[PDB]
């Protein structure tokens, strides 16, 4: 009978039957029922009268197992007396020469706290006092003491009994097997004698001494109990920059995530921590101590950094470890982080050295020289050393291999200005083998800047610009670009002027040059050719042409703030983007009042009848995430009765199956067909079961993404920022105002809020509020807001569309 | 009586280096032991052969693994030992960064807080001191 | 009491035997049983596991899960013993875990947690042990 709550007329039948057996199964079946919760008290007397007296240890293990998990409430077979059938035979079943019975009468017994028992439970310890088990002795300890917690903290329990009362607790300590039911409240001089105990110890009994009674002057004295005390006080005695080497906290931490790449990652954590304490700069977060495994004596057999290279890593252990170790390379040396990545980026970036590290598919190639490269323009001596590996990742040779190469090494040559004049030569040389934008783009960059360098030119650029691939973007790029630097430095049938007139037919214009460029048509419509066209004043020469613009780097550009920067290594950054970091008439009125911080839903019931309502009854229910703290309970609907009646409530729940409506209000009354009616009390809404939640700017852009959010529509009353009506307004029906999505100036600043809730309805619920509120000559439609709404189905979009308008009500009985 | 456990020794002067069962080398001065180095596996000192200028250990295999022995830590610590805090000093400018520290920490456990001071790089230590 | 219940759940969605040493955890057993032992406790093959503010100790044993629960503690060691040791005493009374032998034999089951785990403290036990209680 696993759970079956309409049984207990088969029971009674069952419990008495001139069967044991039967007998037991009856007993065994009412207690499952009772531990799942379901109906017990009409057998019991039935229950009571086979068991009794006997010495015969089944039928009273049962009955003693039903007392202490429902005895107050059931009373049939029982009822209430001071020795009452749970206690009067069950003195005999105390005083049985079989210990176990005894034994577990007197463990159920002193158990409860029950004050019909307090009497009967007092002698129980005499069960246990002799003791013929380990079991025994400490039943007997934990018994004391829960007599002691049952109204009897003075002389009733307290001194012996014959051995115990509350003395058992003493006689452990120098007893064979220890246990100390002692915690809290009980004698001094047992606590006392624990201590002697810590060296006489019984294992199980010293985790019971310890909780009460801990740190010991000792190393240990022995077994798990005192040193697991043991790091605890350690820790103490040398807190100072984390533990460093962990402890014996080791032995539980692997299990700590057992699920299965996690735990290395974590180790290694701490492995690179424990190295050493470095500078501790951008991700240059090295902790712990400072000298414990150094770093880098040159006399060290077979060093340190034989463990530092696995931290290096493309994966070379798997990904979540990959990740964990890219950073901790950084983190244990570097200068900051830029020249430990310099290391690892040269590894990870494409070239013709490996083609285990170098591959077909541009962004990632692409990507990685971008990387390589931000470490230069974070520090200088990065500089030196990516060029010479930029035209190694060149060197490949693929179309789009060089590509992806050129296209960093351009941005580089902005900021790194007549530094790099020496790539030119290596640049243009794959150039010329070519299916794509992205080589065209690029080598016309550095080819065109680098011109004073070189003198090549109309020989590299004319074989592709007869050739064919793919050009949109190559216009753009080879627009701002061919002229460039010295205004005659260069020749081989096309000198720098013959590279003006191409950079301008190639931008928009038309001249035989270069034998005619591959397009001229530029890339996306804003872009157009006329203003290189315009410009070039002085023909490619650095002044206030291209060549400056080129010889120059667009806004600030340092570190790895991504300001020609990338931030780390390529591969480690995908998995931090990705880390969103998410955090019968009746009749009523009705108010709802506050006092004192209680909130209640006041609820008058109106017979205005004089007909008879008896059988009144009054309920609040519990809709779905609506719920009752407790009904309104007056008895009252009664002829020509006015009452006043609280019914308390709550708006967080979990859903019922009844209705889903406004607030269900229940009064019954007399009438057998519609005994209960259902009546109204003022508004409550659908928007209650909605529940709020949060998003930052990384989970609502992924949500933005992740489903169409393109439904608007524009709300009034808008007019005022996000703070005022439409947080308060977005706040019932479960929505909050949390991160921006607003790029504000002098033209711009429509103030957004992003949205987040997490509807219990199978959805979230994302908003974007955006205010008109005039910050430009022609507004859309000037104050009011225009909120862009959106739930994972839309569902709930609607909600928040609407509820961001007005709100409020009020009565004033 | 030495806190790491000698695994297997070697003297070299009246100092003892030995490994340790923890992998490490230390070296036992004055009845101090100081740990020389770091030994990143289970390592036996074969002998110290002055020709190579170097200790010889050998792992598992009857082959060759080579250790020098870092004398100007180990005579500025020995010094120390001695009660020469000034002799160690002479050593210092020898003594890099971090180890500077460390070789003013073993002066400090001495005794002579001072010449400590004088020899650590580390701002925080002579600050303490 | 530190141990609130000691429980062998079936992850049918209902806790199949269960104690309650002092009338606290009656009909509320069931529930925290039913939800979280169904999920390995929310657990990913690890014996601690906490899930709505209450630790879980637990073993799989079929479809079935023994399980501990505390939501306080006193000692790392001593959670894990007492489970330990009810998992030499259950496959006594019913032959490993399963749903069906567990609920015939919950006088058995139920018996010695009572005599395992009093009054939250954690007692020992062992299998002759058993035998006198239920002679």
């Amino acid at each position: 009978m696993d759970s079956e709550p309409p049984s207990e007329i088969s029971l009674k039948n069952d419990l008495e039957k001139g069967d044991v057996k039967s007998k037991t199964e009856a007993l065994k079946k009412v207690i499952i029922m009772i531990l799942n919760g379901e109906k017990l008290p009409g057998l019991l007397m039935t229950i009571i009268r086979f068991v009794l007296p006997l010495q015969d240890h089944t039928i009273k293990k049962l009955l003693l197992v039903f007392w202490e998990i429902v005895p107050k409430t059931t009373p049939d077979g029982r009822l209430l007396h001071e020795m009452i059938l749970v206690c009067d035979a069950y003195r005999k079943d105390l005083q049985h020469p079989n210990e176990f019975i005894r034994g577990s009468t007197l463990r159920f017994l002193c158990k409860l706290k029950e004050a019909e028992l307090l009497e009967p439970l007092m002698p129980a310890i005499r069960a246990c006092l002799e003791h013929r088990h380990s079991y025994v002795r400490r039943n007997a300890v934990l018994a004391i003491y829960t007599i002691y917690r049952n109204f009897e903290h003075l002389i009733p329990d307290a001194p012996e009994l014959i051995h115990d009362f509350l003395v058992n607790e003493k006689d452990a300590s120098c007893k064979r097997n220890a246990f100390m039911m002692l915690i809290h409240a009980d004698q001094d001089r047992a606590l006392d004698y624990l201590s002697t105990c810590i060296d006489q110890v019984q294992t199980f009994g010293d985790i019971l001494q310890l909780v009460i009674v801990e740190l010991i002057y000792k190393v240990c004295h022995a077994n798990p109990s005192e040193r697991a005390r043991f790091i605890r006080c350690i820790y103490n005695l040398l807190q100072s920059s984390s533990p460093a080497v962990k402890y014996e906290a080791a032995g539980t931490l692997v299990t700590l995530s057992s699920a299965p790449t996690a735990i290395k990652a974590a180790a290694q954590c701490y492995i690179d921590l424990i190295i050493k304490e470095s500078d501790n700069n951008v991700k240059l977060i090295v902790l712990d101590r400072l000298v414990e495994l150094k770093e880098h004596p040159a006399h060290e057999r077979v060093l340190q950094d034989l463990v530092m290279d696995i931290l290096r890593v493309l994966s070379t252990p798997d990904l979540e470890v990959r990740k964990k170790t890219l950073q901790l390379a950084l983190d244990l040396v570097s200068s900051r982080n830029v020249e430990e990545l310099v290391i690892v980026l040269k590894k990870e970036v494409i070239k013709t050295n490996n083609v285990s590290e170098h591959e077909d598919t541009d962004k990632y190639r692409q990507l990685l020289v971008r990387t390589l490269h931000s470490c230069s323009v974070r520090f200088p001596d990065m500089a030196a050393n990516v060029i010479p590996v930029l035209m190694e990742f060149l060197s490949d040779s693929n179309e789009a291999a060089a590509a992806d190469v050129l296209e960093f090494v351009r941005e580089a040559i902005q900021r790194f200005d007549n530094l790099r004049m020496l790539i030119v030569e290596k640049m243009l040389e794959v150039f010329h083998a070519i299916k794509s934008v992205k080589i065209y783009r690029g080598a016309l960059w550095i080819l065109g800047e680098y011109c004073s360098t070189k003198e090549d030119i109309q020989s590299v650029m004319t074989e592709v610009r007869r050739s064919l691939g793919e050009i949109p973007i190559v216009e753009s790029e080879i627009k701002k670009e061919a002229g460039e630097l010295k205004p005659e430095e260069e020749i081989t049938v096309g000198p720098v002027q013959k590279l003006v007139t191409e950079m301008g037919t190639y931008a928009t214009q038309s001249a035989l040059s270069s034998s005619r460029p591959t397009k001229k048509e530029e890339d996306r419509p804003p872009l157009r050719g006329f203003l290189l066209d315009g410009d070039f004043f002085v023909a490619a020469s650095l002044a206030t042409t291209l060549t400056k613009i080129a010889l120059r780097y667009v806004a600030l550009v340092q570190e790895k703030k991504k300001q020609n920067s990338f931030v780390a290594e390529a591969m480690l950054l995908m998995a931090t983007i990705l880390h969103l970091g998410k955090s019968d008439p009746v009749y009523a009125e009705a108010y709802v009042h506050v006092n004192q911080y209680d909130i209640v839903l006041d609820v008058l019931v109106v017979n205005q009848t004089s007909d008879t309502l008896q059988n009144c009854t009054l309920e609040l229910a519990t809709l779905g995430d609506l719920k009752l703290v407790e009904k309104p309970s007056p008895l009252t609907l009664a002829p020509h009765d006015f009452a006043n009646i609280k019914a308390n409530v709550k708006v967080a729940s979990t859903e019922n199956g009844i209705i889903f409506g406004n607030i269900v209000y229940d009064v019954s009354g007399a009438a057998s067909d519609r005994n209960c009616v259902v009546l109204s009390d003022i508004h409550i809404d659908i928007m209650d079961y909605i529940q709020p939640a949060t998003c930052t700017d990384a989970e609502f852009r992924q949500m933005w993404a992740e489903f169409e959010w393109e439904n608007k529509v524009t709300v009034n009353t808008n007019m005022t920022d996000l703070n005022d009506y439409l947080q308060h307004i977005l706040k019932s029906t479960n929505m909050k105002c949390l991160t921006p999505e607003k790029a504000l100036s002098g033209y711009c600043g429509f103030m957004a809020a992003n949205l987040y809730a997490r509807s219990i309805f199978g959805e979230d619920a994302l908003a974007n509020v955006s205010i008109e509120k005039p910050v430009h000559q022609g507004p859309d439609a000037a104050v009011t807001g225009h909120i862009r709404i959106r739930a994972k189905s839309q569902g709930m979009a609607l909600s928040l569309g609407d509820k961001i308008n007005l709100s409020q009500k009020k009565t004033s009985l | 009586e030495i806190q790491e456990i000698v695994k297997t020794g070697l003297w070299v002067g009246d100092c003892f280096i030995y490994t340790s069962s923890v992998n490490r080398l230390n070296y036992y001065v004055g009845g101090e032991i100081v740990t020389i180095a770091h030994l990143d596996r289970t390592m036996y000192l074969l002998g110290y052969i002055p020709k190579d200028n170097r200790l010889y250990l050998g792992d598992k295999e009857l082959n060759i693994v080579s250790y020098s022995l870092l004398v100007s830590v180990l005579e500025y610590q020995t010094a120390v030992m001695r009660r020469d805090f000034s002799m160690a000093d002479k050593v210092l400018p020898t003594i890099p960064k971090e180890q500077r520290t460390r070789v003013a920490h073993f002066l400090e456990k001495q005794g002579f807080k001072q010449q400590a001071l004088t020899v650590s790089t580390d701002p925080e230590h002579r600050f303490e001191l | 009491m530190v141990l609130l219940a000691a429980a062998v759940c079936t992850k049918a969605g209902k806790a199949i035997v269960s104690r309650q040493f002092v009338e606290m955890t009656r009909t509320r057993i069931e529930g925290l049983l039913a939800a979280f032992p169904k999920l390995m406790n929310t657990g990913k093959q690890h014996t601690f596991v906490e899930t709505e503010s209450v630790r879980y100790v637990y073993q799989p044993m079929e479809k079935l899960y023994m399980v501990l629960i505390t939501t306080k503690n006193s000692n790392i060691l001593e959670d894990l013993e007492t489970l330990r040791l009810f998992s030499r005493v259950i496959p006594e009374y019913c032959r490993a875990l399963e749903e069906n032998e567990i609920s015939e034999h919950c006088f058995d089951l139920i018996f010695a947690f009572d005599e395992i785990v009093a009054l939250g403290y954690r007692e020992n036990v062992n299998l002759a042990q058993i035998r006198t209680f239920t002679e």
